[PDB]
RNA sequence: UCUUACUAUAGUCAGGACUAUAAAGGUCCGAACGGGUUAUCGUUGCAAAGAUAUCCGAAGAACUAUGGUAAGCGAGUGAA
RNA sequence: GACAUGAGUAACAAAAAAGAGUUUAAGGUACCUAAAAGGUAUCUUAGAGUCUCGCCUAAAGCUUAUGGCUACGUCAAGUAACGGCCUCUAAGUUUAUAAUCUGAAGAUUAUGACGAUGAGAAAACUUUGGUACCAACAUUUAAAAGUGAAAAUUGUGCAGGAAGGAUAAACCGUACCUAGAAUCUGAAACAAGUAAGCUAGUAGAGAAUACGAAGGCGUGAAUGAGAUAACAAUCAUAAAGGAACUCGGCAAACUAUACCGUAACUUAGGGAUAAGGAGAGCAUGGAAUAUUGUUGUACGACUGUUUAAUUAAAACAAAGCACUUUGCAAAAAGACGAUAAGUCUAAGUAUUGAGUGUGAUUUCAUGUAACGAUACAACAGCUGUCUCUAUGAUUGACUCAGUGAAAUUGGAA
RNA sequence: AUAACAGUUUUAUUAACCUCUGGUUUACCUGUUGUUUAUGUGCCUUAGGGAUGUUACCGUCACUUGAGUAAAUACAAUAGCAUAAGCAUGGCAGGAAAGCUAAGUUAGUCAAAAAUAA
């Protein structure tokens, strides 16, 4: 459940850090896992994003539980997410975490495709 | 108040479905016969065997 | 409004202020005696 | 809007609730009856029967859980485990009953009732069912099946059993107690 | 210290406490007088 | 903690019987103490002249009683001595207009004060159990449990029967560890002579009976010089 | 006898910290005491100025007690 | 003035709290009994007490004041264990006397008298001015040790700390009440207010916080028993998010020992406890300490004061500074005096007094250190403010028994 | 033609429902701090003595403690220990079924027809 003015965890090598949730996008449920959102970087990292650059993202980890359709429930310890263009594309190209398991029914191959560990 | 209630429609409110219910419930006691309510226990019989099993025991 | 005016009173205040002599032994004073003495007050003073 | 209650919080608090329960339960085995209101005979019986039931273990835990119920243990516990244990030894619960009676404060008019202990000195059913017998006896009338089964009732987990019961209903002839009872035949033709 | 320094602790007249140690004179019956 | 007593029966150390409760009289319930089996136990470790008599002093309105080895008693006294009996009835301060000299011990030994301070303990001792421990009033003589609060406080107050009786107990050798025996052991054992001076002839009747080694003399020393007369029943 | 100022005679301010002092400071934290910052309740109230929490001062231009003086054509008192 | 309506409605809710027995007096009923009586049970009114539970406790306890529409058997030569009366005087008062001023009334000065909130010989028996003084603060002292007074000893700072007298038992007070349970003030039986002493113990630096020994209480039916809807008040907890709420972080929540190391700035005192490193089981565990923090601006240097009871502040005051005035030879100027004598100024004298504006210091209106329940902004944390509410607790609301209002109302189908 | 295996939308809104995921839990279980009360037990030595505790006296201007002076004693004892309960937000902390509940689950809209407008 990712709302507006909520901070994310950015796990793609895009340089950035910490960004914050400013548009559920396409919804008026708050993001899940698998979910687009538009977000606004904080922080950066030591064609990079530049601090207060407007995003869009997919949330990958999200700390409140989900329930799969088989009765299992996953829950991770932070709020994370991967930086993307309007279009859909990874800003990214490596992935350094693990991701749930529902951006599989989602259809982000993009994301999966950048070999990204999962739960 | 915007209006004093006329003598009617307050003897509606006080007396319409407001009468007093009659107690129907009662039933005679088995030891002396008195008249007590139903499913209780007579009050003159009761302090009586109460005040036996004090005395003598 | 009204105070609570009187809380901390004394009774030795209201003999050296409306006492008999505090009037008696004043020019101001007779005259306060002989008003309620010609209206029939009993309490002329305290 | 939420769940229903649970039980009758009886306008209390939460720590008075369950003193106001322990003293009337006290006061059950002290005295072996209490004449109290009637939901507060009704939620001390329910902490009586289940106190009663740690009676009957032979476990510590029963005995420290005993000493946890009643406010003076040192002088009531011995009683506990001791007469009231044997008497209600073969019992399969119900070792209370509660009897609905006219009210006890007359200013609020509150419906009370007597909680007491099954098989006691001062078991007021088995007395109730003592003076019915008394009275039948000594004006040659029939018993109702309910006297008869209200006579059972009183002596047959009762250690004397029929014996005790006979000895009640001589000592209330022999004491003119029946005196000045209504005969059963003429109830029909009374109105006052 | 293992001493009780409320010497007087549980100790009323008008509710007849009792007398909160031993004393020599426990041991006997309390003389009583001729009323006035 | 406290531990009542209850109303029993029980057997008395002293010659007499102190209280119709009593069983027996004259009972060994200790062996003999170190100065009871003492022809002339001393003034060891106290000033001379201490514990040659004992005074007692009481409300002549109330009846409240206060023991004092010196011959005027203070505000410690007051506060010692009397226990709280009800709100207004113990007084603030010792009112010379009320309290007087109820009697007075002096015992023949005229430097054997170590007699004295233990006939002292033994009437302290009894005093609080007066005030304390009165199952023996609760349900007989005075029923101060079928009193309210408020008369239940002031017959607690009213201790001068009590003492009177305590007097005739103490100096009949009642009490464990009293003096007032004396062992010779070489076993008989007899008690002390002593001497209770009265400023009121008639308020020595409060024992039922007095011990055969008490003489009993009007008039204290020094309230004749006050211009207090004494109460004689012969007049 | 309220209250403002002054006046005479008296009383009170747990404990701790810092500072040059044992005691020299309109010093510090914080009870009693004195204030009344914010919010809520209350508004035919418990109260014709209260309750709760929070907040401020708390050795000083401090607070308190019992008396005294100064007020009504002019204006007594007023850190206003 | 009487009697209606609202209405048998609101209310009898200080977040202490009740439970079960017992007993006394008078009287009402039912039965027993018909010689009236007496006995058993029960109810009404007015009491009392026992066992258990809880509440206050540096009090809601005890001893006493101010005071009192509570009640009248409250008892003293003095000290221990007592005040008044009485003696002495302060601030002051004076229809006392003398003098003086004055349209009358009156006012002034001196003397006298009077006036406590102060000072007053002895007693566990008694009748000169630091060779100082008895303001504040600190220190020492009744010898086994500690603590609290009393009085005195010594000392410190400046703000420089009364007056006068002396040195055989009369008369008056004494009861009760101290504000959470029947008494004072608040129109009253009001959740407010009111003086002094004591006010168990444990644990503490402590009169904090927690428990509570004794004591009191858990109201004069001015209430009691149920039930536990909506909603309100006061609270508890809370998934994910963490100001997205809102005029505004309003409210709520977070914030946590004699330790190593501490910046710009600075009036050199501070800033500063800066910051930064750290103190058997899930937890060395409750309460209080204990609060958002940091930084930067505007205003006012600062501590203080202000519209009792809607504005606490930037306003008033303030130390410092500046200016005008005042030579005292009979009245220094200023203030006061139906109007004077005269009083304050002042037992002062140009570094005195009064008035006026400014408002430390620095630079000469303006820039810093410090300080602020002032106003505002940012940053971090925090949370039910919100997404978006749910559940739980108590007291009302609701029903039964008792008691019983108010605004309002031309008449009403 | 079978058998086995695998794959077959989103958003919003309305209502119901607790299987699941959570929230709550004021008479459930466990742990635990401060303090009080009751009960039981409770030191050394050869019934006695001693340690601690108790009462009285001595003493002080007064209070407490110690010494000293007498006596009693776990028999009704001290500290400690055991069990139980009370109070401190349900004292606090970790869990928790039922009930209620949304953020959870499921369902309608997401089956169908007639007469009409332009
Ligand atoms: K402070
Ligand atoms: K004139
Ligand atoms: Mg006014
Ligand atoms: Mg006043
Ligand atoms: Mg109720
Ligand atoms: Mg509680
Ligand atoms: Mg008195
Ligand atoms: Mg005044
Ligand atoms: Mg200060
Ligand atoms: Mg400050
Ligand atoms: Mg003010
Ligand atoms: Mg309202
Ligand atoms: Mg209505
Ligand atoms: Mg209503
Ligand atoms: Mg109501
Ligand atoms: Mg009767
Ligand atoms: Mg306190
Ligand atoms: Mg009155
Ligand atoms: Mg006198
Ligand atoms: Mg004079
Ligand atoms: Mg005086
Ligand atoms: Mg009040
Ligand atoms: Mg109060
Ligand atoms: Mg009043
Ligand atoms: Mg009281
Ligand atoms: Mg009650
Ligand atoms: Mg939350
Ligand atoms: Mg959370
Ligand atoms: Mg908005
Ligand atoms: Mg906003
Ligand atoms: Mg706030
Ligand atoms: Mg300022
Ligand atoms: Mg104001
Ligand atoms: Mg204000
Ligand atoms: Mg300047
Ligand atoms: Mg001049
Ligand atoms: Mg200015
Ligand atoms: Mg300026
Ligand atoms: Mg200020
Ligand atoms: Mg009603
Ligand atoms: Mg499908
Ligand atoms: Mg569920
Ligand atoms: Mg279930
Ligand atoms: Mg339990
Ligand atoms: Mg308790
Ligand atoms: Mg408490
Ligand atoms: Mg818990
Ligand atoms: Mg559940
Ligand atoms: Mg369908
Ligand atoms: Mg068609
Ligand atoms: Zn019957």
């Amino acid at each position: 459940m990712i709302q507006l003015k909520t901070m994310l965890n950015c796990i793609d090598n895009s340089g950035a850090a910490l960004v914050e949730c400013a548009m559920v996008v396409g919804q008026k449920r708050h993001a899940s896992i698998g979910d687009r959102i538009v977000v606004v970087v904080q922080k950066q990292r030591g064609t990079k994003v530049k601090r207060g650059d407007i995003r869009h993202a997919v949330v990958v980890r999200t700390k409140q539980k989900v329930q799969r359709r088989d009765g299992s429930v996953v829950r991770f310890d932070d709020n994370a997410c991967v930086l993307i263009n309007k279009a859909g594309d990874p800003i990214g190209s490596r992935i350094n975490g693990v991701v749930g398991q529902e951006l599989r029914k989602k259809k982000w191959s993009k994301i999966l495709s950048m070999a990204p560990m999962q739960a | 108040p915007k209006k004093k209630t006329s003598h009617m429609k307050k003897r509606h409110r006080q007396m319409a479905g407001k009468a007093l219910k009659d107690v129907t419930h009662l039933n005679r006691c088995p030891a002396c016969g008195n008249l007590k309510r139903m499913h209780h226990l007579c009050s003159t019989c009761l302090g009586k065997l109460k005040g036996f099993m004090d005395r003598n025991g | 409004g009204p105070r609570p005016t009187m809380s901390g009173a004394t009774r030795l205040v209201q003999k050296r202020r409306h006492g008999f002599l505090s009037r008696v032994k004043t020019k101001n004073g007779q005259k306060t005696l002989k008003r309620r003495l010609a209206k029939g007050r009993l309490r002329l003073s305290a | 809007a939420g769940a229903h209650v649970k039980y009758r919080h009886l306008s209390r608090s939460s720590a008075h609730r369950q003193a106001l329960l322990r003293n009337l339960v006290t006061s059950l085995i002290k005295n072996e009856t209490i004449h109290t209101t009637y939901p507060k005979a009704k939620e001390a019986q329910r902490l009586a029967e289940k106190l009663i039931t740690l009676s009957k273990r032979d476990t510590e835990t029963a005995r420290r859980s005993a000493q946890g119920i009643l406010y003076t243990p040192d002088q009531l516990l011995p009683k506990l485990f001791g007469e009231i244990r044997e008497r209600y030894a073969n019992r399969p619960g119900g070792y209370t009953r509660v009897l609905r009676t006219e009210p006890k404060d007359q200013y609020s008019q509150a419906p009370s009732a007597i909680l007491e202990l099954v098989d006691g000195p001062k078991d007021m059913r088995f007395a109730m069912t003592a003076a019915t017998v008394a009275r039948d006896r000594e004006q040659k009338t029939e018993s109702t099946d309910l006297t008869k089964k209200n006579m059972d009732k009183v002596t047959r987990f009762r250690k004397d059993g029929m014996r005790a019961f006979e000895d009640m209903v001589a000592s209330l002839r022999d004491m003119k107690f029946t005196a000045g009872a209504i005969n059963p035949k003429e109830w029909k033709k009374l109105d006052r | 210290v293992t001493r009780d320094n409320s010497k007087q602790r549980g100790e009323s007249a008008l509710r007849k406490s009792g007398t909160r140690w031993k004393l020599s004179v426990s041991d006997e019956p309390l003389p009583e007088p001729v009323p006035r | 903690s406290t531990h009542p007593t209850t109303a029993i029966p029980k057997p008395t150390t002293a010659v007499l019987k102190t209280s119709p409760l009593a069983e027996e009289t004259a009972v060994e319930l200790k062996s003999p103490s170190r100065l009871q089996l003492k022809s002339e136990p001393g003034n060891k470790g106290n000033p001379k002249g201490h514990g040659d008599r004992i005074w007692a002093f009481h409300h002549i309105e109330q009846g409240q009683v206060i023991y004092s080895t010196k011959p005027v008693i203070s505000h410690q006294h007051l506060i010692r001595q009397q226990p709280f009996t009800g709100k207004n009835l113990v007084p603030r301060k010792i009112r010379k207009d009320y309290w007087r000299p109820l009697a007075m011990i002096e015992l023949a030994g005229k430097d054997q004060g170590a007699v004295g301070r233990s006939v002292y303990q033994k009437l302290r001792e009894f005093k609080k159990r007066h005030e304390l421990d009165w199952a023996n009033e609760a349900e007989e003589g005075r029923k101060l449990m079928h009193k309210s609060k408020r008369e239940r406080g002031q017959e607690l107050n009213d201790q001068k029967p009590n003492s009177v009786a305590d007097m005739a107990a103490v100096l009949a050798g009642a009490g464990k560890g009293n003096l007032m025996w004396q062992v010779s052991r070489l076993v008989k054992r007899q008690l002390r002579r002593a001497t209770v001076y009265w400023t009121n002839e008639q308020d020595k009747f409060h024992a039922r009976e007095w011990s055969d080694n008490v003489s009993h003399e009007v008039g204290i020393p020094g309230e004749a010089e006050k211009k207090r007369m004494p109460i004689r029943m012969s007049s």
